[PDB]
């Protein structure tokens, strides 16, 4: 299967500067991946599909960005409203997901 | 011309037909309708295919190069100008002193004998000048026109032929393979003029000779196709390689 | 009579059909569910720098003018029915010439469900662009690709996509590798966006992974050369008074070498 | 454009349970259907994959045969069979919909299971 | 009865549909099929494909296209066969193919009393047919034509050969220049694809190459050069000029003829039996050079009459042991 | 719906229509822009003294006749409308062999601006006739 | 010099009196579109030397048509004729040819 | 604009400056045509008495540089002026010569 | 009628150059003395080949 590896497993800053996140295939998946949010007692909603394209109703504050291995989803001026869990998955094949970056104060 | 390695012919003819059509009927004073090939479209014409053409097609510049011609008494004339290169089956034993009878068959595709019967005129096949033909290293000795029924898996067909007979000219091979490999064989003979204490004189002669014995049976059967059988100009090849080989021996 | 039933119900869906507008034109996206079958991956001609394949090409959309109700779920029609509705406009980006195989009738299918979601498979033989870097030639791989996409409707009216994952929505068959010099690999795919003149178009990409054989160039080439400088070599075993022995020895490994 | 899913579950372990998701504003013929697992405190694990109109059904080779996925057409409902429960299936589980470049789109309330 | 064959084609194309086949919603018809072959023109190996005309023939049951006055079968114009249906046959193999336009469109309709509809085409296809070149030119090639429905499946159409094996006939007068049909089987079955069952039909041919062409233009010329590579055995050891020019000569006259013989083929990667024999040759001949340089060295360098002693009778058994090692193989 | 009203109005620009007929016939010149996307220069042959060209043939000119002022949308109509409404006679003269590309369809482009551009496009793969002077060979331009 | 063969590239102009075209309108000369020379009568010319030759169709067909308010018709066609010169090779390479163009009605 | 003899016609004109590479054309021909020649003058350090090794590298270069200009010209078509890479290989043979 | 006439360029490097350079090259063996038989009838026999090549 395919793995995803995005690290780290949590940040901790405060509101309003730019943090990035990495999410690493194990096997080629060329610009299907996906990234969703994660609130705490929350379904799972989506963001950004394909490599970088900006889901309805996001912000332009998320960007993404992708490659054929290498992805990431870069956030400029985070809030506190956005203090949430944030996922990878795959859709190259059949589905699989990562372990999970969380954010903190 | 005549393509040997590929067995066929290529033809230019204008191909005529006449029939009797009974609705094609009009009482007037007026003979002949002369017309052009829009009305082509819109009347009958038999299915005549050319029953051993690998390729055929008629000329459409600057329009169809068709002739319709409609008679008083429902006689139709149906004059149409075509390029076919007609299967010819070459035997290249002899070669290159061969001599063919080349077929060009046709006959209607679907319509049997009980539909279509096919017949010829007296003076039905007229060649032209035989000077403007490509024919290079051949010459049209004459031709004879036949008719017969085949049997098929549909049903019995008139099959009519043209049988065009042409005879080689060698004039070409004489400077292609003949005279170059018998002066080289000739290169063979001085040799034994040379005197035998030069040991490596005769010994590069005879090297070269052989060599170049093989080179030119190698190009000349690059002319002839891809066949079993020995030809002629290959045994003629073989015995100049079997005389210097002897020579050198 | 029993078959006036079906052909009641294909003149009703013709009437009044616009084959001259998309499904939602003035509404919404016509998304084209796309795959490719490969019956055979054709040679490769290094000269042109282009590769021959011969592929099912099946498209898929949802048309809601061709909605009917009848006994039977799916008709199975022929390609006479395909002119008169509504057809994508896929081309090849990179193609170079290809043939729609027309022998003995058009090689097309339509098959029309009863909830409007149509299907629409083609025989095309498409030479195609792959352009080679050859500096580590005969030892080379290449990835040859096939982008094909909508001419003339863009972004925001017709999409692609792959109707099952994009990891099986290429199926190259086990016997038709025609491929004599080269092996594939295996294949990838990727959807993408196409910045152009008239505005912005969805391009599917697919692209064949190859890997050149020296089998042939270990046989005319390589070893060639190896047995004319060990021709040379042998010259050095010769006897030092021997000038012509030695010159010829020289002089027909330089002819070879160069010859080659 | 609204998914809604069963309510929470508590059963014994070694025991079977029904669980499903009602989609409406659409038709799920269309669009396959996935369904996901997410233990407390841990990432998400797809479970299969169903497409209504074919009726094929692929699923994750650790959950073949202890789960399994079902559908009709009249009621527009996509169905889950659990067999054997035990310790490590208390997670919570979301029907997602195939959305746009194969996305998961929409998602579900969530179903939480339970066994003690 | 022109006014009568007249109203009864007006009365069977009126209201014929030509969306729908024979029993649309029925069961499959069931098309029976001959060919015809005429010619077998290019069986090239370099583009891995064969050229075959043929006089292909389908035969189903339409019952819209029944008659009952009329006594006769009508041979109808070859312009009707756009309005009524025809099977959709394809040919999977297919490279480039064509049906013949002079001096009109060469295919047929006959329509019979019952419903049976005779459609003969004259197809000239260039059918691929990839060959295994092991042992080449010894060889022997299977090359097939693989005929199948493409828009219909199984429960919508069938194949068969009709008169079974008299369906394919012509067969035993085709003389190709190079090969030699042996035998050919005629296979009935069904391929199975994403979208359904399909029925297929395989007509295929037991091609067999002819030795006696490569027999005299490369095995011949290569027998030759390494029997002239023997005549330096017997030269005297002083004359370095003579016996270095005849072996050197001889090496380039094999490089020549093996590396003019490789171009006329596609570019295998493997190795064939011909390139098999001529590195043989290439062997024995490379090893007479290196003799006569074992002869100069043991002289000159460092008895000298008996290596060429030796190499006068061990040369030529071995060499008759290599043709029987080589011509009990690949045989 | 929005469909049917699309219908009427294409309808209504292809009803009485005269192919036949430039726009503005009795009057003055018709302005025709060009713009070229040019794919690829496959074959530059000395042998035949040519070189093939592969490109994406735009045009653009006003017509009069195709304006429409319901739908505020510019319309991309099927390829096969082209045939049956005026284009321009556009040849190239050093041409040789060429072709539109006819996979999967006939690769044309037509689309309706509501003043009444008419954007047109082609997929044109022409071998285009180029006489060299090889007095320079290999070092020529 | 192989084939025996030529190939000219022509624009190939008739002319002739149709008085069944005779109008009165706004302008002396209509310079027309091309799919009026299938409509009206053209004549059917071919070439007697002549071994294929290409329309070129590329983009709309190469042809126009003027019919003047006094009936005469002005038709040209762009075409790419390969002729036949049959040629007397007695002097090569220093001959000299003269390759013909026939060309006449058909029917 | 252009003027024909039935009206003047509009024309755009599309036109390149294709400038050619030459590294192909050192590897193909330049090259192994000096070597050739660098072969020719190794004759002179022969002594001059070994009449078969001196008119061996004569001869066989002589014919290997009219092989050479014979052989890159079928390709080429049958244009009548001279090209650079001609007068390269005519300069050549007359050295060799 | 268009009336042709062929141009002597292609033909004078290409075939007629080579036959007087071999032809020349023929008459380079008659400067040499008697002894040197085989470079002699290298001269020979590899002016030959080029005429039968030409
Ligand atoms: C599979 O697909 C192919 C491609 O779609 C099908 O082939 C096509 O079949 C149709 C229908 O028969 C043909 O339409 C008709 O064409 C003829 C003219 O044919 C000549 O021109 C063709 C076009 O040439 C293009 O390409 C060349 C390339 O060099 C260029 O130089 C040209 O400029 C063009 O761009 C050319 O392709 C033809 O050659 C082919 O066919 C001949 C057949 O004899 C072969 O030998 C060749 O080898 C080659 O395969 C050929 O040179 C037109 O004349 C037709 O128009 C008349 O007839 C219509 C039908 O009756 C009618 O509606 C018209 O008004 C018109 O009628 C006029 O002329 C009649 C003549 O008697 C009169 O009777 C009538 O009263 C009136 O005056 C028509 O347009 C396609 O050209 C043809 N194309 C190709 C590529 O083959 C094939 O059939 C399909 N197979 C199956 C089984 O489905
Ligand atoms: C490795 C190969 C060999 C290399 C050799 C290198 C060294 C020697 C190199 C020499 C360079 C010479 C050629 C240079 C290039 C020009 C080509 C050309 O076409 O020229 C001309 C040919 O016009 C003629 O009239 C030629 C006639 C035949 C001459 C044959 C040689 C001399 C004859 C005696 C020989 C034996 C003497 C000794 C006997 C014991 C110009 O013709 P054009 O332009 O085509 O058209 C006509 C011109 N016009 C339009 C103005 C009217
Ligand atoms: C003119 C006639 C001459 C005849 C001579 C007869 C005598 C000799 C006898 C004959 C034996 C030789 C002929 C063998 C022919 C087949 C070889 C071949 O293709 O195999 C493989 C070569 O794979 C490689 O990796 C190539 C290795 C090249 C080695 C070169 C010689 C050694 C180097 C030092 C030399 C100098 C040493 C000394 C220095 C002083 C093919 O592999 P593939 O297909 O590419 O890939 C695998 C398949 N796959 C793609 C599915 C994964
Ligand atoms: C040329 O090659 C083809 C393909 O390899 C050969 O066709 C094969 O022929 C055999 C018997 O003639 C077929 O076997 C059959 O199998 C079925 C299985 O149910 C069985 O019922 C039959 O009784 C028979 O045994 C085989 O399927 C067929 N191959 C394919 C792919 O269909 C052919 O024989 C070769 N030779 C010639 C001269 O054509
Ligand atoms: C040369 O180019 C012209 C135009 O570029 C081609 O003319 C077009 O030909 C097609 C096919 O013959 C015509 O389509 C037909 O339309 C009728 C409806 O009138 C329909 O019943 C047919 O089934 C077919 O689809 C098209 O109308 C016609 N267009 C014009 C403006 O004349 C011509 O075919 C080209 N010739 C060649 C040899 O490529
Ligand atoms: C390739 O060859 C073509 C044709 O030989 C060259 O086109 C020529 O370009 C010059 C420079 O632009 C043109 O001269 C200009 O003409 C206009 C006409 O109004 C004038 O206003 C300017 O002051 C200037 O004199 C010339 O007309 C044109 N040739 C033709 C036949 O139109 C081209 O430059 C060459 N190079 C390239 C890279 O394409
Ligand atoms: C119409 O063609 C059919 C083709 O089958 C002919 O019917 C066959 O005639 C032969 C010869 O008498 C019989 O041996 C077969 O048994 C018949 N076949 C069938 C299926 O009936 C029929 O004779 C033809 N009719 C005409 C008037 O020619
Ligand atoms: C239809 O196409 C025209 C022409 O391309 C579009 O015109 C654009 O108009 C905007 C606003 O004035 C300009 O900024 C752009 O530069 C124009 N061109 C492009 C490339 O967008 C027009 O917007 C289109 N109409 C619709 C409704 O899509
Ligand atoms: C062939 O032509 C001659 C011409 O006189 C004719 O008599 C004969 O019947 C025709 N065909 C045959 C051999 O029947």
């Amino acid at each position: 299967n395919i793995v995803m590896t995005q690290s780290p497993k949590s940040m901790s800053m405060s509101v309003g500067e730019r943090v990035t996140l990495s999410c690493k295939a194990s096997e080629y998946v060329g610009t299907y991946v996906s990234w969703y949010q994660q609130k705490p007692e929350q379904s799972p909603k989506l963001l950004i599909y394909g490599a970088s394209n900006r889901y309805t109703g996001v912000p332009d504050r998320f960007t993404g960005s992708g490659s054929a291995t290498d992805f990431t989803l870069t956030i400029g001026s985070v809030q506190a409203e956005d203090l949430a869990d944030y996922h990878c998955g795959q859709s190259y094949s059949y589905p699989t997901f990562g372990a999970g970056t969380k954010l903190e104060l | 011309p005549v393509n040997a390695i590929n067995m066929e012919y290529t033809i230019d003819i204008f191909f005529a037909q006449t029939w009797y059509d009974r609705r094609l009927k009009f009482n007037s004073t007026i003979k002949v309708l002369r017309l052009n090939s829009n009305m082509v479209g819109k009347i009958w014409i038999p299915d005549t295919f050319f029953r051993n053409s690998k390729k055929a097609d008629a000329h459409w510049i600057t329009t169809p190069n068709r002739m319709l011609r409609i008679w008083n008494d429902g006689r139709v004339l149906y004059t149409l100008r075509l390029t076919i290169d007609a299967e010819c089956q070459l035997q290249l034993h002899n070669f290159p002193m061969d001599e063919h009878s080349c077929p060009l068959e046709f006959s209607s595709y679907g319509y049997p004998r009980e539909e279509i019967v096919y017949q010829w005129k007296r003076s039905s096949v007229e060649v032209g000048d035989t000077r403007s033909w490509r024919l290079y290293q051949f010459s049209f000795v004459g031709l004879r026109n036949t008719t017969e029924v085949v049997k098929t898996t549909s049903g019995d067909y008139v099959v009519m032929s043209v049988y065009f007979d042409l005879s080689r000219r060698m004039g070409y091979f004489t400077i292609q393979t003949y005279i170059p490999c018998t002066l080289i064989v000739v290169l063979s003979w001085v040799s034994f003029w040379i005197n035998k204490d030069a040991v490596p004189a005769r010994t590069s002669l005879g090297i070269t000779t052989v060599l170049t014995m093989t080179t030119l049976s190698t190009i000349a059967r690059k002319s002839l196709p891809k066949v079993s059988y020995v030809t002629a100009m290959d045994l003629f090849v073989s015995v100049c390689f079997i005389f210097v080989f002897s020579a050198l021996v | 009579d029993n078959t006036t039933v079906f052909t009641r119900i294909l003149d009703r869906l013709l009437d009044g059909y616009d084959n001259r507008l998309r499904p939602g034109l003035g509404e919404r996206v016509t998304e084209v569910k796309t795959d490719i079958f490969v019956t055979s991956f054709g040679p490769v001609s290094d000269h042109d720098m282009e590769y021959t394949i011969d592929v099912f090409f099946r498209q898929s959309w949802k048309d809601e003018r061709l909605k009917f109700k009848g006994p039977m779920t799916v008709l199975r029609l022929n390609n006479l029915m395909a002119s008169k509705i509504w057809t994508p406009d896929t081309f090849f980006h990179n193609g170079k010439k290809s043939v729609a195989h027309n022998m003995t009738m058009p090689n097309k299918l339509l098959r029309i469900t009863e909830d409007g979601t149509l299907l629409y498979t083609m025989r095309l033989t498409v030479r195609a662009e792959c352009p080679m870097h050859l500096e580590d030639f005969p030892m080379d791989a290449h990835a040859c690709p096939l982008k094909f996409g909508s001419y003339a409707y863009t972004r925001a009216e017709v999409v692609y996509e792959w109707t099952r994952e994009p990891a099986r929505s290429v199926v190259v068959a086990e016997d038709g590798s025609r491929l004599n010099q080269y092996d594939l690999l295996g294949q990838t795919v990727d959807s993408g966006i196409v910045q152009s003149s008239t505005g912005e178009y969805v391009v599917m990409t697919t692209h064949f992974h190859l890997k050149r054989k020296i089998g042939y160039f270990v046989i005319q080439t390589y070893l060639p050369c190896i047995m004319t400088v060990i021709l040379s070599q042998v010259s050095f075993w010769l006897n030092r008074e021997s000038v012509p022995a030695r010159t010829v020895f020289g002089v027909t490994t330089v002819l070879t070498m160069t010859t080659l | 454009v609204q998914l809604q899913q069963s309510g929470a579950e508590l059963v014994k372990p070694g025991a079977s349970v029904k669980l499903s998701c009602t989609a409406s504003g659409f038709n799920i013929k269309d669009t396959y259907m996935y369904w996901v697992k997410q233990r407390p405190e841990q990432g998400l694990e797809w479970i299969g994959r169903i497409d209504p109109a074919n009726g094929d059904t692929k699923y994750d080779p650790k959950f073949q045969g202890k789960a399994t996925i079902t559908t009709d057409t009249f009621s527009n409902t996509a169905y889950l069979q659990l067999s054997s429960l035990t310790s490590e299936d208390t997670a919570v589980y979301y029907c997602a919909r195939k959305g746009l470049r194969w996305a998961m789109d929409y998602w579900g309330q969530g179903t939480s299971v339970t066994v003690s | 009865n022109m006014s009568l064959v007249k109203e009864t084609v007006d009365r069977l194309l009126k209201g014929y549909d030509i969306r729908l086949r024979p029993d649309f919603g029925g069961p499959p018809v069931a098309v029976g099929m001959n060919i015809d072959i005429a010619s077998i023109d290019m069986v090239s190996e370099v583009n891995m494909d064969y050229t075959l005309t043929m006089y292909f023939q389908q035969a189903w049951r339409d019952k819209r296209l029944s008659y009952n006055v009329i006594p006769l079968n009508l041979t109808l114009d070859n312009r009707v066969a756009d309005q009524l249906w025809v099977p959709d046959t394809y040919f999977l193999n297919d490279k480039k193919s064509f049906v013949h336009g002079v001096t009109v469109k060469n295919r047929m309709i006959r329509l019979h009393p019952d419903g049976t509809v005779l459609y003969g085409l004259r197809i000239t296809t260039t059918a691929a047919c990839m060959m295994d070149l092991r042992r080449y030119p010894l060889d022997e090639q299977n090359c097939t034509l693989e005929i199948e429905s493409y828009g219909y499946t199984t429960d919508d159409i069938e194949f068969y050969w009709r008169g079974d094996d008299n369906a394919v006939t012509g067969v035993t007068k085709i003389e190709l220049p190079q090969f030699s049909i042996v035998d050919y089987k005629l296979i009935t079955k069904k391929v199975v694809f994403s979208t359904g069952s399909y029925p297929r039909l395989s007509l295929s041919f037991k091609l067999k190459r002819n030795i006696g062409y490569f027999i005299l233009q490369t095995y011949m010329p290569s027998i030759l050069i390494t029997i002239l590579s023997w005549v330096s055995f017997w030269i005297n050891y002083d004359a370095s000029a003579a016996r270095v020019a005849l072996g050197i000569t001889t090496v380039l006259t094999m490089t020549t003829i093996n590396t003019h013989l490789r171009e006329t083929l596609p570019k295998i990667p493997y190795v064939k039996a011909i390139d098999m024999y001529l590195m043989g040759c290439f062997v024995f001949v490379f090893m007479a050079l290196l003799e006569y340089a074992l002869v100069n060295y043991i002289f000159f360098g460092r008895d000298v009459n008996a290596i060429d002693r030796w190499s006068r009778i061990f040369f030529p058994v071995v060499f008759s042991f290599f043709n029987i090692v080589y011509w009990l193989y690949y045989v | 719906s929005n469909m049917s009203l699309v219908k009427e109005t294409v309808d209504r620009l292809l009803k009485g229509y005269d192919i036949r007929l430039r726009p503005d016939f009795g009057g003055p010149p018709v302005a025709v822009g060009m713009n070229i996307d040019i794919a690829s220069i496959d074959m530059v042959s000395e042998v035949n003294m040519d070189y093939t060209l592969t490109m994406y043939f735009q045009q653009a000119w006003r017509d009069k006749r195709l304006s429409y002022n319901v739908i505020p949308l510019n319309l991309t109509l099927d390829n096969r409308v082209a045939d049956q409404l005026w284009v321009p006679d556009t040849y190239f003269l050093n041409d040789k062999k060429s072709f539109v590309h006819g996979v999967t369809v006939k690769n044309r482009m037509i689309r309706l601006h509501p003043d009444g551009t008419v954007l047109y496009g082609l997929r044109i793969t022409t071998t285009a006739a180029c006489m060299m002077d090889l007095r320079r060979y290999p070092l020529d331009e």
